[PDB]
């Protein structure tokens, strides 16, 4: 009974990892975004772009 | 890259009144004489006969 115990904890772990590696996997490139977004808002303070730019 | 860390340019209107020359003038006037002159010659009107 101990040893299913323990097996069991393993597999709580896998299904566990399979989930949190794909978060940090989506969020890398969700945070590459924000960083490239904040780059652009800091392009629109030019004070000397044309309305269409 | 912070809100608010600029550095700013002033800008003038700069043109012939703000500077106060539009009428820079020099000229002396002119005396002023007129002769009537004669108009002769006959026109054509609109109306019909």
């Amino acid at each position: 009974q101990a040893q299913a115990q323990n097996s069991q904890y393993a597999l709580a772990r896998t299904f566990a990892t399979q989930k949190v590696s794909l978060e940090e996997s989506v969020l890398s490139q969700v945070t590459t975004a924000i960083q490239t977004a904040q780059e652009k808002i800091v392009y629109a303070g030019n004070g000397t772009l044309s309305d269409d730019d | 890259a912070n809100d608010g860390e600029t550095i700013d340019i002033d800008l003038k209107q700069i043109n012939s009144q703000t500077l106060g020359l539009d009428t820079l003038n020099v000229q002396q006037k002119y005396k002023v004489s007129d002769t009537a002159a004669t108009v002769t010659g006959y026109a054509d009107t609109t109306i019909a006969l």
